[PDB]
């Protein structure tokens, strides 16, 4: 059976530098195209960059130029992905394939075809960072209120509301990742339509942050 | 005296997969005259010095010729691994012989492209010293049948050289000779 | 760079049919159209490609056509387990070499469709007065799980500042996501209104908010 073993990736700040290494067995390593493919996260497929059986020939998207570049070693039967510069919109799973190629001498494409397991690439600026907690106010015979746990790094943060006793109507959305590197995301409780009083407890450890808001109307 | 310009003047050389042999025997192959002939940029041997050669004789010699890419003479040699020396072109590890090179840019390339030779980029196996596949099956490098035509794991096997007269020196056209030296028998060629 | 539905959904049993348009230089140029499946964290696996031939036998269910700059891919007797992710793609001859569409989640219908439940919720005055603004549309209990999401202020479209997120499945198998608008203080007090429009199944969805 093919193998494409991934190798390389992690976290580097934006301007750093990776290498990703993809390992071949299971079919003559030399005799064929291989193709790097990203996925950002929740989009699609995008395709990076590809390289002749031969290294005679590599390609690349517009968005890498000058930053990324594609090799090989056939006697390891290795693919190299070496990125410099690395921006914070580079942050993806990168896949190596086989295939993606052009056969001249009969106009043939290969889709890519086996491929590799992923590895993750994040470029993040983002340091530690404890959150706000802005309160969210109310106003189907229920109310929904919340908080707002806004601007934190790095994951997670858990929101528990009156210390734990109201768990009923709680629902805590998971996260959005901003442009600014930090995470935000919000708890709602429904609660019937004065008389109660709600407090969320947001706790963030890496931060050591601990913050109890009280939501009114 | 040898009649080594029918080989080396060749208007047309072969592909490398399809590599072409011209007996020659029964002559004087005078070695000074040929290195002096032309700007052979390979001039190499194996099992015999190459300044020893004007006093050596053979039953045969065999002259191979062939276009490759520049950075692709190296392999043409006992010993070496890669695609040239695994499916084009293959000589023995006790090879007795030399192999000479020289730059054809001017001849082999065309603008836009000469796609007229090719190698062969796909086989099931290595060749043995001095076999010669010119076959053209569809590559099968799964299980399934490929029914004589191109998809999933299934390849033509052959490549073109897309020669460019702008292409860098080591991936411009190189015409290529292997002289064989052959002792079995009486020596029908030797130096002066 | 391809054009493919964000999602499609059929009964157990039935065929559904997922199409991706692209231009004469791609689709239409070749007959070079792929289609992948991706379950998640798992890399895609060529299922269609040539348009409509099949790698193996995994593909025994999957189809594919091409007329014009639009294929489509049919996936019939749906089972369960074809709920995933599946992608065009196209050679294209020129970078990028390969192109891709944004990707299709499949749903095979466990349960009856249902509607977003959408609530708005405007900046905090707390978060005002530390000079910043956010909205906060959350959408919960929609199935299938697929949505999309529309900011408007007054009534134009509103594209910076939106950080929305993937669905997640809630507990009781339906879904929830949410979406963030950020604006400066001065933004959310100098327009009359905002609104979070979410798009579900041809239906959309519309919470307004505005300062007070
Ligand atoms: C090819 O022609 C040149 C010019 O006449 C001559 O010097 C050379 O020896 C010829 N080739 C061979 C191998 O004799």
């Amino acid at each position: 059976e093919v193998q494409l073993v991934e190798s390389g990736g992690g976290l580097v700040q934006p301007g750093g530098s990776l290498r990703l290494s993809c390992a071949a067995s299971g079919f003559t390593f030399y005799s064929y195209w291989m193709t790097w493919v990203r996925q950002a996260p929740g989009k699609g497929l995008e395709w990076v960059a590809n390289i002749k059986h031969d290294e005679s020939e590599s390609h690349y998207v517009d968005s890498v130029r000058g930053r990324f570049t594609i090799s090989r070693d056939n006697a390891k039967n290795s693919v190299y992905l070496q990125m410099k510069g690395l921006r914070a919109e580079d942050t993806a799973v990168y896949y190596c394939a086989r295939d993606g190629g052009y056969n001249i001498l009969t106009a043939y494409y290969h889709a890519p075809s086996y491929w590799g397991q992923g590895t993750l690439v994040t470029v993040s600026s983002a340091s530690t960072k404890g959150p706000s907690v802005f309160p969210l106010a109310p106003s189907g015979g229920t109310a929904a209120l919340g908080c707002l746990v806004k601007d934190y790094f790095p994951e997670p943060v858990t929101v528990s509301w009156n210390s734990g006793a109201l768990t009923s109507g709680v629902h805590t959305f998971p996260a959005v990742l901003q442009s600014s590197g930090l995470y935000s995301l919000s708890s709602v409780v429904t609660v019937p339509s004065g008389t109660q009083t709600y407090i969320c407890n947001v706790n963030h450890k890496p931060s050591n942050t601990k913050v109890d808001k009280r939501v009114e109307p | 005296l040898c009649p080594f310009g029918e080989v080396f003047n060749a208007t047309r050389f072969a592909s490398v997969y399809a590599w072409n042999r011209k007996r020659i025997s029964n002559c004087v192959a005078d070695y000074s005259v040929l290195y002096n002939s032309a700007s052979f940029s390979t001039f190499k041997c194996y099992g015999v010095s190459p300044t020893k050669l004007n006093d050596l004789c053979f039953t045969n010699v065999y002259a191979d010729s062939f276009v490759i890419r520049g950075d692709e003479v190296r392999q043409i040699a006992p010993g070496q691994t890669g695609k040239i020396a695994d499916y084009n072109y293959k000589l023995p590890d006790d090879f007795t012989g030399c192999v000479i090179a020289w730059n054809s840019n001017n001849l082999d390339s065309k603008v836009g492209g000469n796609y007229n030779y090719l190698y062969r980029l796909f086989r099931k196996s290595n060749l043995k010293p001095f076999e010669r596949d010119i076959s053209t099956e569809i590559y099968q490098a799964g299980s399934t049948p490929c029914n004589g035509v191109e998809g999933f794991n299934c390849y033509f096997p052959l490549q073109s050289y897309g020669f460019q007269p702008t292409n860098g020196v080591g991936y411009q056209p190189y015409r290529v000779v292997v002289l064989s030296f052959e002792l079995l028998a009486p020596a029908t060629v030797c130096g002066p | 760079a391809l054009t493919q539905p964000a999602s499609v959904s059929g009964s157990p049993g039935q065929s559904i049919t997922i199409s991706c348009t692209g231009t004469s230089s791609d689709v239409g140029g070749y007959n070079f159209v792929s289609w992948y499946r991706q379950y998640p964290g798992k890399a895609p696996q060529l299922m269609i490609y040539d348009v409509s031939r099949r790698p193996s036998g995994d593909s025994d269910r999957f189809s594919g056509s091409k007329s014009g700059n639009t294929a489509s891919l049919t996936i019939s007797g749906l089972q369960a387990e074809d709920e995933a992710e599946y992608h065009c793609s196209s050679y294209t001859g020129r970078s990028p070499y390969v192109v891709f569409g944004g990707g299709t989640k499949v749903t095979v219908l466990g349960q009856p469709k249902a509607a977003p439940s959408v609530t708005l919720f405007p900046p905090s005055s707390e978060e005002l007065q530390a000079n910043k603004a956010t909205l906060v549309c959350l959408i919960s209990d929609f199935y299938p799980g697929a949505v999309t999401v529309a900011w408007k202020a007054d009534s134009s479209p509103v594209k910076a500042g939106v950080e929305t997120t993937t669905p997640s499945k809630q507990s009781n198998n339906k879904y929830a996501a949410s979406s963030y608008l950020s604006l400066t203080p001065e933004q959310w007090k100098s327009h009359r209104s905002y609104s979070c429009q979410v798009t579900h199944e041809g239906s959309t969805v519309e919470k307004t908010v505005a300062p007070t």
